[PDB]
C-alpha cells in the first residue's frame, strides 16, 4: 500500500510475491480478507512463487494452498537460469496485459476433444462449449475488441469450426486454421525431438496431412477458436505399463507452437472438462472456466499449468421426479389412505415392475397375511424409495457462460439450501423448524423414515412439500418486485417466526448470488490485466460462500481438516455402515474396509470422509491452539464401544498432491492401532498386522502399511482410460494395471520416500470385507465421472481373496440432511434413474443439442465401468437404455442426426457390454445395435 | 486398564534413515503411561521433520526393570539424555542410581523428575544438580522453588538452573510439542550447540511462572489473581506494583534467568509485577 502507489494511482503493472507467505500474515493465523481488500484496490495480476523452488513434500503442500487463498498465480512448478526466466517472462506477459490496447490483444481459445469420439470423456463440465465461447465472443466484441466476422449463432460457430459436425452430407471434418512444415516445427519446439521416442520424425500420423502438421481451428478477427481433438492420448493405457512412457504427439505440441510463436496469443483461455488428464502452453497467461463446484481439480491446473480458474455455475438443479411406471407406482401408494389388501398386492406387483424388489425388501408373501404394520411399512418403504427418487436435485442440462439462472429456476437449489442447519450463520433449516412445531425431531423422522414406517414417511414428505412451497413464496414475492401464510397454508401456524426471520433473509441473500452475472466479467478482468477475486469452491448448497461465481476459485488450508463438525458427522457415517455391514453379513462386523479418499468431497464437507477412516481405526485429529490439524491421537476402546477396524486407503492422486499432511495423520494413526497393547480381538488392525509381519518376516509397524496412492507425478490406476477405449481383454488386465499403478506406499516415518510396495498392498486387500466411497454431490455422482469406478478393488479384491469372496460394497452419501449409506448397486440404480433413464434428465441435456448427446453416452461409458471393476450394474438398466434410445427408432433417429460421433460410442457401448458378458438381451436387439453401427460408421468415415 | 487407557507395546523409537544427521539418544525410566506415549510421538515427529536432527528413543515402565535391565545399562550407556519420572519403589530406583551414576559424567544431562530423593540426586544439566537448592501439586512445589534458587547461584550457573526449570515446565505441559521443545532444547544448549537448531507478538506481557503471554493487562491479571502460589497481599490493588521493561530475544532463546530472579525478588518482598517485553526498539509502545 505504501510502495506500489502515488488521488494517488498505482505504479504496478504486475506483482510477484517472493515471500511463499500469504499477503496478510501475523502471530498466527493469516488475514485474507485484509489481503484481498489490499489487493483489489491495487487491481493488478498477483503472482506468487514459493522461495522452496530456488533450491519435504508435506512442507510443500501445506505452504502451497496459502497464496491460493490470495488469489495468487504460480508462474513456477540445477541452474537458476530456467526458473528465473520463467517467472519473469510470464510477470512480463501478464504485465503486458495492461499495457497493450484492447484493439491489439489477441485472445485464443482451445476447445478439447471435438468431436467427442474415444479417450477420456473427462469431468463433469456440465458445460455448453460452443455455447459459452459464442457469448464470449459476443461480450469481447461489445467491450472493444477485434472480433472480425462473429457467426450469427453458436450453432454457426461449431459450423465454423467442424465443418458438417452433425453428418448430413459429408463427413465431420475439422477446420484446418494453419499448416505449419516440419521446418517450421522443429524450428520452433525445441522439445520436438524428445517426443520422437512414441512418435517419430514429424509428422507422424497424428494432425496429418503427411507432410504438414495440422492446427486445427478458426481466426476471428483478433479471437482464434482452437480446437485440440486429442492430446495423445488415453489410447490404451497397457501400451504404457513397461517401458514406453507418456508423450503428446507432435500435432498436439503444434498447437501450442501456433499461439506462441506465430498467431502471437497474448492470452490463452481454456476451459475445464479434462481435469487431470490434461497434463507447453509457455509463458503466455493461461485462463480456465472451472466449474465452481470443482475446486479439487481446478488447483491442479493452478499447480500443473500456471492458470487462473474463473468460475461457473453449474446448471440450475430441479427435482429428480418421477415417470411412467414409477409414476404409476406414486399414484397406487397415493390410495390406499382413502382406500384404507387388495391394493398392497398391487403396489408390491408395480414396485417389482420398476425392479425396486432389489432397493426394498419385497416378500413372496400376499397381503391377506399381514399385519396392519406389514402393510404399512411395506407401503411405506416402498414409497420412502419413490421419494429419494423424485426429490433428488440435479442438473439437467448444460451451462452457458453469462447466462445466470432466473429467480423461478432457482428455488429447488434454494430449498434444500434452506434445508441445512447453520450454527454461525446461526439459523436453523427450514424442515427443523416445522418439525420442531410439532414437537419432533427432524433426525428421528429421517431415521423412522428409514424404517419404512408409513407415519413417518409421509410426515417427511408434508415437511418438505411444506418447505417446497415456502421457499418458492419468498421467490414469487421477490419476483414482482407472505411464506409465513404458505406455512400456515400448509398446516404449521406455530413456527418460531423469531427464527423465521434471519433464515428467509439468508435466503434471498443466496438467491441474488445464484441469479448474479459475473462469469463474463471475471474474464474482462482478467484479459484487462486485473485482479480477479479469489473464493472458495465448491458446493453451493452447503456453503453458498461459493456464490456468487466469477472469481478465482480456490480449495482450502489442509490443516483446517477435518473440523468439529466434521469428525462427528463421520462417526454417524461410520456407525451406519457398520450396522448396515454387520446385519446381512454376520452381525460381525467386517475385520477390514477398503476405502477412497477423494481431495473434492473432502473440500466440500471439510474433512468428513477423511475422519470416516481415523474413527474406523479408533481414531482422532487434535487441533493445536490456533486450531491447526497436523496431530492425531488413538482413542481408548471404551470411547470406541467397537473393536478397531483395519483399514486399506487408496489416496487419489490429486488428494495426494492436495492433502499429503492428511496421509500423514492416517498412516500415524493406523500404525499406533497396530501397536496398541489390546487383544487382537478388540484390535483388526494389530490383528492383520502381526501376522503379516510374520509372514514377511518385518515389524509390526512396517506390516501396518495402509496408506496407498498413485507415484508421484501419476494420477488414477489407468482403469478409466482402458474402459474408455475398449482396449482389455478381461479383468484380469485391468486388475493387473491397478495393483501396478496404486500400489505406492506412504510413509510417516519417510515422507519423502513413496515406494511401491504390491506386496503389501496385496496382503491388505485380501482382507477387505468390505468397500466404500463417498459420494461428492449429486452434479458429480456415479456415473457422471469415470473416476470413481477407476479408483474401485471390488472385484479386484475378490481374485485376491483366497474364499474367492466378493466384498460388499458401499457408497455414503451426505449431500442432504438424511445421510445415507447405500450399497453400490443401489447408488448405480438411483444413477439410472435419476439420470440416463429419467425423460426429465436426457430431454434436458437434449434440448442443447450435439454436445447433449455427448452427456448421454458419458453416463452409459461410465455404466459400463462399473460392470467392469464390480458388476454393480442390473440388467434391466442397459436394457431400458436400449429400449428408449434404440429402439425408438424416432429416438434413434434424433440421436444420430444430433450427433453421430456420440451416437456411436453409445451403439457400440451397448453392444460392448453385451459382448463381454454384463448385458442379457435378444438378438433382434444386438442386430438393430450392429447395424445401426455401420450406419453411423459410414457417415463419419 | 487398557479399556480405559490406551497403551503401546512399543519401548524403543528409532529414525528410519539417519542420513545426514546428528543423532540424539535418550533413555527414559517412567510411570506415567501418557508420557511415554507423548515421548514416542514428539520423537518420531522430529525424525519425520527435522533435516538437521535424528533422535533414537529407548525406555521402560519402571517395573519392567531381567533382560530389560541388561539393555537398560547398556542404552544408558550411549545416551546423551537420561530421563526419569515418577519413581517409587526401592530396590527399582537403587537399580537406576547404579547404572546412571557411572554414566552421570558421559550424558549431556540428566533430568530426573519427583521421584525418590535418591533417583532425584542423579539430576544433572550443566553445572546445575540437586545441590545449589538453598502427585501434580509435588511437581509445582517444585517448579515454584526453581525461582527462589537462582539468586543464589552465578549467572552461568543460574541459567542451568532455569533451563530446568524451563524444561520442567515443558514436561508438565505434556503436549506433543511441548515435549518437542523439550527434547531440542535440551540438544541446542547441552548436546549439540553448533547445529543451529535456533509463537510470540511483538509486544506483550510475560510471567517466568506463565507459559502463555498476554497481549493485555486484562487477561494478565484475571491469571495473576488465580495463582494459589502468591500472598493475597500482592493481589490487592494496593499493592506496590513494579513493571519491569525487557527484550522479547532473552524470552524466545530462554536466556532469561536474571529476569526470571528479577520478578521473584519484587514478588519475594510483596510487589505485584508486570513484566513486558517488544521484539522492536520502540519500548514506548509496550509501556
Amino acid at each position: 500500500n505504501e510502495y506500489f502507489w502515488d488521488e494517488p494511482l498505482p505504479i504496478v503493472d504486475a506483482v510477484v510475491s517472493l515471500t511463499g507467505f500469504a499477503l496478510v500474515g501475523g502471530p498466527a493465523r493469516q488475514d485474507h480478507p485484509r489481503a484481498i481488500e489490499s489487493l483489489k484496490k491495487l487491481n493488478r495480476p498477483y503472482m506468487c512463487a514459493l522461495p522452496l523452488v530456488f533450491q519435504h513434500p508435506i512442507q510443500v503442500a501445506l505452504q502451497i494452498a496459502i497464496p491460493e487463498l490470495d488469489g495468487a498465480i504460480e508462474p513456477i512448478i540445477i541452474a537458476l537460469q530456467d526458473r528465473l526466466e520463467a517467472i519473469a517472462q510470464r510477470a512480463m506477459k501478464w504485465a503486458n496485459l495492461r499495457k497493450k490496447p484492447k484493439l491489439d490483444k489477441k485472445v485464443a481459445i482451445t476447445v478439447f476433444s471435438f468431436p467427442p469420439d474415444k479417450g477420456n470423456v473427462g469431468t463433469a463440465a456440465y458445460l455448453d462449449v460452443f455455447g459459452s465461447i459464442y457469448e464470449v465472443m459476443k461480450g469481447l466484441q461489445g467491450n472493444g475488441y477485434d472480433v472480425q466476422d462473429l457467426p450469427g449463432s453458436a450453432k454457426e460457430l461449431m459450423e465454423a469450426v467442424i465443418h458438417d459436425a452433425q453428418a448430413q452430407y459429408n463427413s465431420p471434418e475439422l477446420n484446418i486454421a494453419h499448416r505449419m512444415s516440419v521446418e517450421q516445427y522443429e524450428r520452433l519446439t525445441p522439445y520436438s525431438v524428445r517426443l520422437e521416442e512414441n512418435w517419430g520424425k514429424p509428422p507422424g500420423h497424428l494432425n496429418s496431412d503427411g507432410q504438414n502438421l495440422l492446427i486445427y481451428g478458426k481466426e476471428f478477427g483478433n479471437v482464434f477458436i482452437g480446437v485440440q481433438p486429442t492430446f495423445g492420448y488415453e489410447g490404451d493405457p497397457m501400451r504404457l505399463l513397461f517401458s514406453r512412457s507418456a508423450s503428446p504427439h507432435h500435432g498436439f505440441a503444434a498447437y501450442y507452437t501456433y499461439l506462441n510463436h506465430i498467431w502471437k496469443a497474448d492470452a490463452v483461455l481454456h476451459f475445464g472438462t479434462h481435469g487431470s488428464l490434461e497434463f507447453l502452453i509457455g509463458t503466455i497467461p493461461n485462463l480456465y472456466y472451472y466449474a465452481a463446484n470443482n475446486p479439487s481439480e481446478a488447483t491442479i491446473a493452478k499447480r500443473r499449468g500456471y492458470a487462473s480458474t474463473i468460475s461457473y455455475l453449474t446448471p440450475p438443479a430441479e427435482n429428480a421426479g418421477l415417470y411412467k411406471g414409477l409414476q404409476e407406482l406414486n399414484e397406487l401408494i397415493g390410495s390406499y389412505q382413502t382406500l384404507k389388501i387388495q391394493i398392497v398386492n398391487t403396489i408390491m406387483d408395480q414396485a417389482r415392475i420398476c425392479n425396486l424388489d432389489q432397493d426394498v425388501n419385497l416378500p413372496d408373501i400376499n397381503a391377506e397375511e399381514m399385519d396392519q404394520g406389514q402393510r404399512d411399512t411395506i407401503v411405506g418403504s416402498v414409497y420412502r424409495k419413490l421419494m429419494e427418487i423424485e426429490s433428488r436435485l440435479l442438473p439437467c442440462g448444460l451451462h452457458v457462460i453469462g447466462q445466470p439462472p432466473s429467480a423461478e429456476e432457482a428455488i429447488a437449489t434454494l430449498v434444500n439450501i434452506a434445508s441445512l442447519d447453520r450454527e454461525d450463520e446461526g439459523i436453523w433449516a427450514l424442515p427443523t423448524l416445522i418439525a420442531e412445531s410439532i414437537g419432533r425431531n427432524m433426525e428421528e423422522i429421517y431415521r423412522n423414515s428409514d424404517k419404512g414406517i408409513l407415519a413417518d414417511v409421509e410426515l417427511l414428505q408434508d415437511i418438505t412439500l411444506a418447505t417446497r412451497a415456502a421457499v418458492a413464496a419468498l421467490v414469487q414475492e421477490q419476483i414482482n418486485a407472505p411464506w409465513v401464510k404458505s406455512l400456515c397454508d400448509s398446516g404449521y401456524p406455530n413456527v418460531n417466526e423469531e427464527k423465521l426471520k434471519p433464515l428467509f433473509e439468508y435466503l434471498e441473500f443466496c438467491l441474488e448470488q445464484v441469479c448474479a452475472d459475473n462469469e463474463f466479467g471475471g474474464l474482462l478482468q482478467a484479459l484487462e490485466g486485473e485482479y480477479v477475486l479469489p473464493g472458495p469452491g465448491g458446493d453451493p448448497i452447503r456453503n453458498p460462500n461459493v456464490l456468487p461465481t466469477g472469481k478465482n476459485i480456490h480449495a482450502l488450508d489442509p490443516q483446517s481438516i477435518p473440523t468439529l463438525a466434521a469428525v462427528q458427522s463421520a462417526k454417524v457415517v461410520v456407525d451406519r455402515l457398520l450396522e448396515r455391514q454387520r446385519a446381512e453379513n454376520g452381525g460381525n462386523y467386517p475385520e477390514t474396509i477398503a476405502s477412497v479418499l477423494w481431495g473434492t468431497d473432502n473440500i466440500k464437507t471439510y474433512g468428513e470422509s477423511l475422519a470416516q477412516i481415523m474413527w474406523m481405526v479408533g481414531a482422532k485429529p487434535v487441533p493445536d491452539a490456533l486450531g491447526r490439524v497436523n496431530k492425531i491421537e488413538l482413542v481408548p476402546l471404551e470411547e470406541l464401544g467397537r473393536p478397531r477396524i483395519d483399514v486399506v486407503v487408496n489416496c487419489s492422486g490429486v488428494f495426494r498432491d492436495l492433502f499429503i499432511n492428511q496421509m500423514n495423520l492416517l498412516d500415524q494413526a493406523v500404525k499406533l492401532a497396530a501397536e496398541a497393547d489390546e487383544p487382537l480381538e478388540m484390535n483388526f488392525v494389530r490383528k492383520h498386522a502381526l501376522e503379516q509381519a510374520e509372514e514377511m518376516g518385518i515389524g509390526v509397524r512396517e506390516a501396518a502399511t495402509r496408506i496407498f496412492s498413485n507415484a508421484s507425478g501419476s494420477y488414477s490406476s489407468n482403469v478409466n482410460l482402458a474402459v474408455e477405449n475398449s482396449s482389455w481383454e478381461d479383468e484380469s488386465e485391468l486388475q493387473e494395471m491397478y495393483l501396478k499403478r496404486k500400489s505406492f506406499a506412504f510413509n510417516s516415518d519417510n515422507p519423502g520416500m513413496m515406494d511401491q510396495n504390491r506386496d503389501m498392498f496385496e496382503r491388505a486387500l485380501k482382507t477387505a470385507d468390505a468397500t466404500f466411497q463417498n459420494l461428492d454431490s449429486s452434479e458429480i455422482s456415479l456415473t457422471d465421472v469415470s473416476h470413481y469406478f477407476d479408483s474401485d478393488p471390488t472385484k479386484l479384491i475378490s481374485t485376491l481373496r483366497d474364499d474367492g469372496k466378493a466384498p460388499a460394497a458401499y457408497i455414503a452419501d451426505t449431500t442432504t440432511a438424511n445421510a445415507q449409506v447405500r450399497t453400490l448397486s443401489e447408488t448405480v440404480r438411483l444413477d439410472a434413474r435419476t439420470k440416463l433413464l429419467n425423460p426429465k434428465w436426457y430431454e434436458g441435456m437434449l434440448s442443447h443439442g450435439y454436445e447433449g448427446v455427448r452427456e448421454l453416452s458419458k453416463r452409459l461409458v461410465n455404466t459400463m465401468g462399473w460392470s467392469a471393476t464390480a458388476g454393480a450394474v442390473d440388467n434391466w438398466v442397459y436394457e431400458d437404455a436400449n429400449s428408449t434410445f434404440i429402439k425408438d427408432e424416432e429416438m434413434c433417429k434424433r440421436l444420430m442426426d444430433l450427433n453421430p460421433n456420440s451416437f456411436r460410442r453409445m451403439v457400440s457401448t451397448l453392444l460392448e457390454v453385451n459382448g463381454r458378458g454384463y448385458w442379457e438381451t435378444s438378438d433382434e436387439n444386438l442386430e438393430r445395435l450392429q447395424e445401426l453401427y455401420q450406419e453411423v460408421e459410414d457417415r463419419i468415415e | 486398564h487398557m479399556f480405559t487407557n490406551v497403551k503401546s507395546t512399543i519401548r524403543r523409537v528409532d529414525p528410519e534413515a539417519l542420513n545426514g544427521r546428528q543423532l540424539l539418544k535418550v533413555v527414559y525410566v517412567v510411570l506415567e503411561s501418557q508420557y511415554q506415549s507423548a515421548l514416542s510421538a514428539a520423537v518420531r515427529n522430529i525424525n519425520r521433520t527435522n533435516s538437521s536432527l535424528a533422535i533414537q528413543l529407548t525406555g521402560y515402565l519402571i517395573e519392567e526393570l531381567p533382560e530389560n535391565y541388561a539393555n537398560f545399562k547398556h542404552d544408558v550407556s550411549e545416551a546423551n539424555l537420561f530421563i526419569a519420572s515418577l519413581i517409587f519403589i526401592e530396590d527399582l530406583a537403587d537399580k537406576v542410581v547404579e547404572a546412571v551414576t557411572p554414566y552421570r559424567d558421559n550424558l549431556d544431562a540428566a533430568i530426573v523428575f519427583p521421584s525418590m530423593p535418591q533417583v532425584m540426586r542423579l539430576n544433572k544439566m550443566g553445572s546445575f544438580s540437586m545441590a545449589q537448592l538453598g502427585f501434580q501439586d509435588a511437581m509445582l512445589k517444585l517448579l515454584r522453588t526453581l525461582p527462589t534458587v537462582l539468586k543464589y547461584l552465578p549467572v552461568e550457573k543460574a541459567q542451568d538452573a532455569r533451563n530446568f526449570m524451563l524444561s520442567f515446565q515443558y514436561w508438565l505441559g505434556g503436549s506433543q510439542e511441548n515435549l518437542e521443545n523439550f527434547l531440542l532444547m535440551l540438544t541446542d544448549k547441552y548436546v549439540y550447540p553448533d547445529l543451529g537448531l535456533d509463537v510470540y507478538p511483538d509486544m506483550g506481557i510475560w510471567h517466568p511462572l506463565s507459559m502463555q503471554m498476554f497481549e493485555n493487562v486484562k487477561d494478565y491479571l484475571e491469571w495473576y489473581n488465580q495463582r494459589p502460589d502468591i500472598s493475597e497481599d500482592l493481589k490487592d490493588p494496593l499493592a506496590p506494583c513494579i513493571g519491569l521493561i525487557m527484550q522479547r530475544t532473552h524470552l524466545v532463546t530462554g536466556d532469561d534467568a536474571h529476569y526470571v530472579g528479577m520478578v521473584q525478588e519484587l514478588e519475594a518482598m510483596g510487589a505485584r509485577v508486570i513484566c513486558v517485553f517488544s521484539g522492536g526498539l520502540d519500548f514506548s509502545k509496550p509501556v
